[PDB]
């Protein structure tokens, strides 16, 4: 229905962001909004109809044009790390009246504005094999998957056994705990699956998880030394 | 009394000079109030204690729902005008608004046309559309799909309604209920005799004139003209009276409180 | 504008009302949305007019006087622990969002046997697994305490609390009595 | 498709005085479509300083407008109020009358 992209930007303060919507639903308004901790959902541009764009309560710094009915891109002219946050776009049907709009919201942008690219790292997967106890005591393995040292937070941790993606005894931290508050802190995301031994005993049963991570894109300057562009990380592990 | 408070909507085929593509104006107790249309795409005040009551935000965002709703209501006459096969010049109207009466009872309406004609006709209480055609059949059974719409109607025409209308009332209360005392003078028309009872210059337009025949004789054969507008925010009116050469006649005026009885030669 | 709670906890299997309380200038409508972590506002329903909307798996009621809205989610599984959204409009037709509930279902656990185990690495995490009223803490020095987390293993009918705790080096142990300390 | 003739009343906006400047008014109203045409008229020539009110809306799916030009009342000279609507097939045109 409603999609966005890019879907995660690592930015400078003081650079080009335009992020851009597409909606399939027939609607002649979208918006666009911004999700921080403290503030619930604010507006920053809408658009009742191709060409026309009108302000929302947060303008400042934010720029947005619509050039067909179904895009409605919001262009940051000059990047600053206070632009930091979620980003959502939105449509409704202008045929409801203008009270009964229902707004049909496309998927998070995680946007990140910072004022030197060195701190981007990539994340380290860390398998780690179950315990005999609880093969002994429970009968169910619940391996674990550490993935630490990345900055920013926008990663994805997801297993594939076997080579499909379980989605069963999976309980991914939604969080990822700073590995210590100060500013640009590393953040570290923790995630459990518990199998049963039986799915263990087997040597056959092949287990991986799988950590997506979206950094700098290939168009940006990295001449100093690593490049943590876009990248999945992985580690394995078999039965036993 | 009786206080009122609507927002009519046009949309033409053919937006021709002097009659934009898109019209919207509010009026208040007959009053014009506000104003949109195509041509301009803004929002203006039509009465000069709403521009000065109404701050500059209400001007602003109004204006882009209106020009949504411009969208909106063309479009709306495409779909009719397809219906019906209908091509070159047709009208489609809109009237929505509340009144609020003396005892408190406020009303609700809601009603389309097409060409001059009732199209569809909204019922707050029984939160159902009603229609004159078959076209209008369809329009009632899409309409009536989104009970968020209707039950938002409701709120509107019942509550929201009527706050802006009270709201606007105590805005330009010294206009809305000015008082300005008529010119009343009788003249003579002969026959080819017939006296005119004429009042020029007032703006609460309830006047009353009965012609008396000797010093106590309502005279029936009479005519009336009706309170004409004058341009200046006054009206003005007429009545008159085909006399016989008898051995006495007097018109009796009353305007806010101001009765005058006038002679007639 | 609008005000709401941040937080609401209730067991599994139980029900969860969920409040809303605005001050806006008019209102056209009252609309509740569902944002679940990582995805996206889903509309959930719209109320104008008072009384209660039996949607069936949840209900909405909203007072206009009081300007007061709560909306009643029933048969409450693990997959509705999310946040909710209310949004009220103006009478210039402004939508007011407020900050959101974050609702967090209890998983009722018919066999709590609370044991730490140790994670060999193929580095030792420690597990703190099957332990509702059982709340973890961030706990002690510089060096890492996660939350509880709900595993719904389809295969069975099984739903484990699990916690995983590390710490760079430092010669810590799983047996270290944390300030959870729940023993 | 409906059309409405419209109702042509021509007056002036204070009582008249041969001599005196005053303004003659053409209140044309419950006429639909919307589409109409003005023209005042001194003996005969069109009066070019006619100034058109604003369009305004009716309760019954009509129009009005007010139409008025400044002008001075004499013994002798004669104004109307031509107005050609879709309504009719020719222009209708009401004379002034005074008494
Ligand atoms: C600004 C004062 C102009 N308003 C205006 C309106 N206002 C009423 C409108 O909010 C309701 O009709 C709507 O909520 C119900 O769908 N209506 C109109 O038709 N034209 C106007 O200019």
């Amino acid at each position: 229905a409603v999609t966005q992209s890019p879907r995660n930007k690592v930015a400078v303060t003081g650079g080009k962001v335009t992020l851009s919507c597409n909606q399939t639903n027939n609607h002649n308004n979208m918006y666009w909004y911004r999700q921080d901790t403290g503030h619930g959902l604010r507006l920053i541009h809408y658009s009742y109809g191709a060409g026309s764009t009108e302000k929302g309560d947060i303008p400042d710094g934010y720029k947005a044009s619509r050039p067909s009915q179904e895009n409605f891109s919001l262009i940051l002219e000059l990047a600053t790390p206070s632009q930091t946050s979620v980003y959502f776009c939105a449509s409704g049907d202008a045929k409801l009246g203008v009270g009964a709009e229902t707004l049909y919201f496309g998927s998070g942008t995680r946007l990140t504005v910072l004022e030197d690219l060195n701190k981007v790292f990539p994340p380290e997967v860390a398998v780690f094999e179950p315990s005999e106890a609880e093969i002994s005591h429970t009968q169910k393995a619940t391996l674990v998957c550490l993935a630490t040292g990345f900055f920013p937070d926008h990663v994805e941790l997801s297993w594939w056994v076997n080579g499909k993606e379980v989605h069963s005894g999976v309980c991914t931290d939604p969080q990822p705990l700073k590995e210590q508050p100060a500013l640009n802190d590393s953040y570290a995301l923790s995630s459990r699956l518990r199998v049963s031994a039986t799915f263990w005993q087997n040597p056959r049963n092949h287990f991986r998880c799988q950590v997506q991570f979206y950094g700098l894109s290939e168009n940006d300057e990295w001449t100093q030394d690593a490049k943590p562009v876009t990248q999945i990380v992985s580690a394995e592990a078999w039965g036993r | 009394r009786t206080h009122s408070l609507r927002y009519f909507r046009l949309a033409v085929s053919d937006p021709g000079p002097v009659v934009p593509e898109f019209i919207s104006v509010g009026y208040v107790d007959s009053h014009p109030i506000t104003t949109y249309d195509s041509v301009t795409r803004q929002k203006e005040p039509k009465a000069p204690w709403m521009a000065e009551n109404l701050a500059p935000d209400h001007w602003e965002r109004y204006t882009q729902l209106l020009r949504g709703w411009q969208q909106t209501f063309k479009a709306e006459l495409r779909h009719l005008q397809r219906h019906y096969n209908h091509s070159g010049l047709h009208t489609y109207q809109r009237m929505i608004g509340c009144e609020l009466l003396e005892d408190g009872s406020t009303t609700g309406f809601l009603q389309y046309a097409y060409d001059g004609q009732d199209f569809i006709i909204f019922n707050k209480d029984t939160l159902s559309w009603l229609a004159m055609d078959y076209v209008a059949h369809i329009t009632k059974q899409a309409w009536e799909a989104n009970l968020h719409e209707l039950q938002y109607q409701k709120n509107w025409l019942e509550e929201e309604c009527i706050a802006w209308l009270k709201r606007f009332l105590e805005y330009g209360r010294d206009t809305l209920e000015r008082t300005e005392h008529p010119v009343v003078r009788t003249t003579r028309k002969e026959t080819f005799t017939t006296f005119f009872c004429r009042a020029h210059g007032f703006y609460p337009p309830e006047i009353s004139m009965t012609w008396m025949k000797n010093g106590e004789e309502i005279a029936q054969e009479v005519d009336y003209g009706g309170v004409l507008p004058s341009g200046d925010g006054t009206y003005q009116t007429w009545l008159s009276v085909n006399l016989d050469p008898q051995s006495v006649y007097s018109c009796h005026v009353e305007h806010s409180g101001r009765q005058m009885v006038l002679e007639a030669p | 504008g609008v005000e709401q709670p941040a937080k609401l906890m209730s067991v599994e299997g139980t029900f969860a009302r969920v409040n809303c309380t605005y001050s806006t200038s008019g209102f056209n409508g009252l609309s509740w949305y569902q944002q679940r972590e990582g995805q996206a506002p889903v509309f959930l329903s719209y109320v104008v007019l008072d009384g209660l909307k039996d949607s069936g798996h949840f209900s909405t009621f909203l007072s206009r006087s009081n300007g007061y809205s709560y909306l009643l989610l029933t048969e409450l599984q693990i997959k509705d622990s999310a946040s909710y959204l209310c949004a009220v409009r103006d009478s210039n037709y402004q939508l007011i969002w407020g900050s959101g509930t974050k609702l967090i279902i209890k998983p009722n656990i018919q066999n709590p046997d609370p044991a730490v185990y140790q994670l060999r690495d193929s580095k030792s995490v420690c597990l703190f697994t099957d332990f509702s009223q059982t709340n973890v803490s961030q706990s002690k020095d510089s060096d890492y305490i996660t939350d509880k987390c709900v595993l719904d293993m389809r295969s069975m009918d099984f739903k484990s609390n699990s916690a995983v705790a590390w710490s760079n080096k430092s010669d810590f142990a799983c047996a270290n009595a944390f300030n959870n300390s729940i023993i | 498709a409906i059309q409405k003739t419209p109702q042509i009343q021509v007056y002036s906006r204070h009582p008249p005085e041969n001599g005196k400047p005053n303004i003659l008014n053409c209140y044309v109203t419950q006429f639909h479509p919307p589409h109409i045409e003005i023209q005042m008229l001194k003996n005969g020539k069109k009066i070019p300083k006619v100034e058109m009110s604003d369009m305004s809306f009716s309760k019954d799916w009509s129009f009005y407008i007010l139409a008025h030009t400044e002008f001075t009342p004499t013994e002798t000279d004669t104004y109307a109020c031509r107005v050609k609507h879709a309504s009719m097939a020719e222009p209708k045109t009401v004379y002034w009358d005074r008494d």
